[PDB]
């Protein structure tokens, strides 16, 4: 089917280069726009980088401005992150996702499996909080996980720009609902998303064995996105 | 008391059918633009080049129109700055027409070098030519009063405009050589191009292209003819010794019939244009 | 034999027609003659879809009232974001030549065909991320005029060999075939409730078909030339057809002959497409004359104008709230009109 | 004999299409209208929407 | 700018499916389209297969860098006038004649001269409301069939006003005489007359040149110098 696989991932020392290839497989790869995910070992995901269809714009982090350099060579279906000047605190795993953008359309559809970076020994942008850590849950119950936003996400065209990311143990976040109301392809239908302005609410209806992982809230109404601090959910 | 030192010292010391002419002249010019207006099939750029033809030579109708009735008795009531005006009108208006002429020329000969099947509408080239033309035919209407003109240096001056430095009548002269030898240049290879390309095709467009190119190279060369000799030989002739200078009004009549047919060979010749007039 | 059959046919049509003459006691200008006239109706062109090179033959809007579908002869079928002018898809056609196309009403698929014979049906939604051919029909020996989905696995199409057909799309076969016109089917259209649909001929007849029985219920002839549109009214109970002689005609299912006809006598050309607003009062047709008129189907009386194409006007659609009015014509632009 | 079929085939057609139920033109008249003025409010193109409310402004 | 990012990237895909589409519109326009008709039995398929040498059916081959699009509609049983719009544009026309249809009967099965049906397809197309600018190309197939057919089989069968001799050359020029004079738009369009036979090896250099004969033609229109 339809997959991305990253490989590039070593021990590097401070200040040295290193180079992440995403390898995509089973779909229109020049069609979709890219974007490379930063997962640090124990906290959650923040955005990195990310590279347009056709190369036409090219966004970064402040954290990885300058530094980083994202490019995709479309006949040969690949995916670089050139980073340069590696400090410590860019230690982690990287996704690559694919996203494509039209109305109806459903960004951030498929993560890759990632590949671990080991470099051995602000404000202006909307700040996503996802207050309560973790929550104990016994399954066959309903379980509401809440978002908050430092600022509105509901654009004058009515668009709702919420993303809902399930992060599996061992496993790639997957995409629940994309603008806060749509349920993505292959997600049952149990999971329903809702609120409105800054305040979000996720809603699953017969949590069954394979709910549990970390929920993510991500916004796509500013470009320097952000992710929330993520929700646990663990079985009593 | 420029003017009157300049002719006095130059020696210089029937208008109703002229004007009239020139009316009908604007009337044909007014016709062409509204054909081109009104046809819709019409709004691609070479039915544009010829639009710009006609606004140019219109325009060459109403200035040479102020030219002719603000000469004679009334040039002396003129100041200096109102006659440089007056003759630069005449100057950029001629100059336009000329360009308007060289531009439709080459699009004609781009056209005729890329077969294509669908030319299309390149408003690039359209516009760059369009501008091209209609800045150069004002640059040349300005240089007599930026600086390069007659005044008191009356030992090289022209007899027939007494305040037009002798030396800017033979720039103009030599920019109006270079502009009719490209135009009989690209008409002429125009012409062969068609015939070599018809030529070496195995079984007429050949005779009408020639036909068309004789009519519209002879009319244009024998208009500005007596207008382009008189320009060359006032250089050569020293103030008060040549007569001809001062009948130089005729020339500037066949000129300006030369403006008035340009509409009547670019309307005759397409069929299009007489199918669209005469509806 | 065959004298005596066609005797007893004519014998059944004098009978159809005076069944049909005893049962009109008024006119329907004449119940709708008190009422208040529908007035002058202006409509602007608020949006125009560029991207299109060659000339439009057929437009559908979809349940979504917001984006569109739209064939041209370039070879291209361009999925348009009215709201904000965007090219969602554009799917390049494997036959140039399409004079139809539909846009399913679930959204996940969009139909094209032409003089190719074959009914392309593409799926929208890939998981791949572009648009694949999701199924070909073949079968109809004629060019495809119009085609309609029933549901994402049924779809409806009409042939100019006389022939209407229904095809499951899943397995790709006719489940059945409508027969009975003797002339070039040129449009077709489903009811509200998708059990009856009725097909516009070269014939100068319409006739009304029963999708699941296969049958056909009734025919109406009241023109006198080709037939290349028609519509349904909004309830279901008539529809309108354009033709050739330059008149639209609306006739009713129950009456079972023609109610009301819309002609002026300035207008000489025929109609390529017919379509109703939202409540069915007014009746949107667009003519050869690269116009496009907008009658009262009550009144008859013309209302309005959409003069703003400088070619035949080939198609005409209204979105299912009835908010603004498409209109795709031969000089490659598509206007929304409001 | 194909032609006496085709004969055949179109006798009994119109014996089905001679055997239907037909109101009158008033009554499906009077239906039509009806609806027309029933639905009359919910058509923007009849009644011009304001510009704050349609999609295109 | 009020578009959001999603609003932007959709703006941005948009632009990228304009210069596709241009770009596909610039490649297309490069290309010559002809119009492929005639007759049953006319010679459309050996025309094709000479093409081919050097629903709808289209071919697509290569002369001199040029590239020729022909449709040969062919088996469209349909009325004519309700799709025969969807042809006008193309570059020419290619009409095939067989000339050894001229004492041949049947038409479809009217039992009328094939000859006279070519003829008023050819009258029906050339005098077309569509095709009022359209050069046709006409080819008299069947030639080789023809010298032999006239020699025995007088030609007052097809015309009887035929005063002339049974000889191919005066036959011939009188049947290309009798096909040019349906043409009533003498100043709009053109008629080239090409005599093709079963194994003649010339037929596209014919097309090749009379599409560069009405290209010139068309440029000149566009200047207007004609
Ligand atoms: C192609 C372009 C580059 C060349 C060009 C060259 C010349 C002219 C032009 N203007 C003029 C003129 C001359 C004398 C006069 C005469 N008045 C002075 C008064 C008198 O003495 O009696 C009356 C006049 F009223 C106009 N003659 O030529 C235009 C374009």
């Amino acid at each position: 089917d339809v997959q991305l696989v990253e490989s590039g991932g070593g021990l590097v020392q401070p200040g040295g280069s290193r180079k992440l290839s995403c390898s995509a497989s089973g779909f229109a790869f020049s069609s979709f726009g890219m974007h490379w995910v930063r997962q640090a070992p124990e906290k959650g995901l923040e955005w990195v980088a990310y590279i347009s269809s056709g190369s036409g714009t090219i966004y970064y982090a402040d954290t990885v401005k300058g530094r980083f350099t994202i490019s995709r060579d479309d006949p040969k279906n690949t995916l670089f992150l050139q980073m340069t000047s590696l400090r410590s605190e860019d230690t982690a795993m990287y996704y690559c996702v694919r996203s494509i953008y039209y109305y109806g359309s459903s960004p951030f559809d498929f993560w890759g499996q990632g590949t671990t970076l080991t470099v051995s020994s602000g404000g202006s942008d909307i700040v996503m909080t996802q207050a309560t850590s973790s929550v104990p849950v016994t399954p066959g119950e309903s379980v509401s996980i809440s978002c908050r936003s430092s600022k509105s996400l509901l654009h004058s065209n009515g668009n709702t720009y919420l993303y809902w990311f399930l992060q599996r143990p061992g496993q790639s976040p997957q995409l629940l609902i994309y603008r806060m109301s749509n349920l993505a392809s292959g997600v049952p239908d149990r999971f329903s998303g809702s609120g409105s302005g800054t305040a979000f609410t996720l809603t699953i209806s017969r949590l069954e064995a394979e709910d549990v992982g970390v929920y993510y809230c991500m916004q796509h109404l500013e470009y320097p996105l952000t992710f929330g601090a993520g929700t646990k959910l663990e079985l009593k | 008391d420029i003017i009157v030192r300049h002719y006095n010292y130059t020696g210089k010391l029937t208008s109703v059918v002229f004007i009239l002419i020139c009316c009908f002249i604007i009337l044909e010019n007014i016709f062409v633009l509204l054909t081109i207006w009104k046809t819709k099939k019409f709004h691609r750029p070479m039915y544009y080049f010829i639009g710009n033809l006609a606004l140019s030579d219109l325009l060459a109708g109403v200035a040479y129109t102020a030219n002719l009735l603000l000469s004679g008795a009334t040039t002396y009531k003129l100041t200096p700055a109102q006659w440089f005006l007056r003759e630069g009108s005449m100057f950029v208006a001629l100059s336009a027409s000329v360009f308007s002429l060289l531009a439709i020329a080459i699009e004609r000969y781009i056209t005729m070098l890329k077969m294509k099947l669908h030319n299309g509408s390149n408003n690039f080239r359209l516009f760059l030519l369009i501008s091209a033309c209609w800045v150069i035919s004002l640059i040349l209407g300005g240089l007599p009063i930026m600086g390069w003109n007659c005044i008191s240096a009356l030992s090289s001056c022209s007899t027939v405009l007494p305040l037009y430095h002798k030396h800017y009548i033979l720039f103009c002269t030599t920019v109006f050589t270079l502009l009719l030898l490209s135009i009989v240049i690209l008409y002429c290879r125009i012409y062969s191009l068609v015939r070599t390309r018809s030529r070496r095709l195995t079984f007429e467009k050949s005779l009408a292209l020639l036909k068309t190119v004789i009519i519209v190279l002879s009319v244009f060369i024998a208009c500005w003819a007596p207008l382009f000799i008189l320009l060359l030989l006032d250089v050569g002739c020293k103030v008060k010794t040549c007569d001809i200078l001062f009948r130089a009004e005729y020339f500037l009549v066949l000129a300006v019939l030369n403006s008035g047919t340009n509409p009547i060979i670019y309307t005759l010749t397409n069929k299009e244009m007489r199918r669209a007039f005469i509806r | 034999e065959l004298d005596q059959l066609r005797q007893e046919a004519e014998q059944l049509k004098n009978q159809i027609r005076d069944a049909r003459k005893a049962c009109a006691d008024a006119t329907l200008s004449q119940i709708t003659n008190n009422i208040d006239p529908v007035g002058r109706i202006q409509m602007r062109t608020r949006r125009t879809l560029r991207g299109h090179l060659a000339k439009i033959y057929a437009m559908h809007w979809g349940t979504d009232s917001r984006l569109l579908v739209s064939a041209s002869q370039d070879g291209k079928l361009i999925i348009w974001d009215s709201y904000t002018t965007n090219k969602v898809h554009a799917i390049p056609l494997r036959s140039s030549w399409v004079m139809t196309c539909a846009y399913a009403p679930s959204g996940n698929y969009v139909a094209c065909g032409g003089l190719d014979n074959i009914c392309s049906i593409y799926n929208l939604k890939t998981r791949e991320g572009n648009v694949r051919v999701s199924r070909e029909l073949a079968g109809h020996t004629g060019y495809l005029s119009c085609c309609r989905f029933l549901d994402d696995n049924q779809i409806v199409t009409s042939s100019g060999d006389t022939t209407c057909a229904l095809w499951d799309i899943e397995t790709g076969q006719q489940t059945t075939t409508f027969t009975g016109h003797t002339g070039d089917v040129m449009s077709l259209s489903l009811a509200p409730d998708t059990r009856l649909f009725v097909s516009g001929a070269c014939d100068a007849s319409a006739k009304l078909w029963d999708v699941r029985e296969g049958m056909c219920r009734q025919t109406f002839t009241g023109h006198e030339s080709d037939i290349n549109a028609i519509c349904f009214f909004p309830n279901g109970n008539a529809f309108a057809t354009g033709s050739d002689d330059a008149t639209c005609r609306l006739f009713d299912l129950r009456a079972d002959q023609e109610l009301m006809t819309y002609s002026h006598d300035n207008i000489i050309c025929g109609i390529t497409s017919v379509s109703f607003s939202k409540s069915g009062r007014l009746l949107l047709a667009g003519y050869d004359d690269f116009n496009c008129n907008v009658w009262d189907a009550l009144k008859a009386d013309r209302a309005g104008v959409l003069a703003g194409h400088d070619n035949r006007v080939s198609c005409l659609g209204v979105t299912d709230d009835g908010m603004a009015v498409a209109t795709g014509s031969w000089d490659s632009f598509l206007k929304i009109w409001n | 004999t194909a032609s006496i079929a085709q004969a055949r085939k179109l006798v009994e057609q119109l014996k089905m299409e001679a055997n239907i139920d037909r109101i009158k033109v008033s009554k499906a008249a009077a239906d039509l209208m009806a609806y027309c003025e029933a639905h009359a409010k919910e058509d923007p193109l009849l009644t011009p929407v304001p510009a704050s409310e349609n999609p295109f402004r | 700018c009020t578009l959001s990012a999603e609003d932007k990237a959709a703006v941005e895909r948009s632009k990228m499916i304009d210069r596709n589409l241009r770009e596909d519109g610039e490649k297309a326009a490069r290309e010559v389209k002809l119009l492929l008709l005639g007759a049953g039995e006319s010679g459309k398929s050996t025309i094709v297969k000479q093409m081919k040498i050097i629903g709808i059916v289209e071919t697509h081959f290569t002369f001199k860098d040029l590239h020729f699009k022909m449709f040969d509609v062919g088996g469209q049983r349909s009325e004519r006038k309700k799709w025969i719009h969807c042809f006008e544009g193309v570059t020419a026309i290619i009409f095939c004649v067989a000339l050894s249809d001229y004492d041949l009967v049947l038409a479809e099965d009217e039992e009328m001269n094939r000859m006279h049906e070519s003829m008023k397809l050819f009258d029906s197309i050339c005098n077309n409301k569509w095709f009022t600018d359209t050069s046709i190309i006409l080819f008299l197939n069947k030639k080789d069939l023809f010298e032999e057919k006239i020699k025995k089989s007088p030609l007052t069968i097809c015309y009887p006003e035929y005063a002339g001799s049974n000889t191919y050359e005066e036959a011939a020029a009188y049947i290309q005489c009798q096909f040019e004079d349906l043409n009533k738009r003498k100043d709009t369009k053109e008629i080239y007359t090409h005599f093709t036979c079963a194994t003649d090896t010339k037929n596209v250099q014919f097309v090749f040149d009379a599409v560069t004969d009405v290209i010139i033609k068309n440029n000149l229109k566009d200047c207007g110098l004609f």
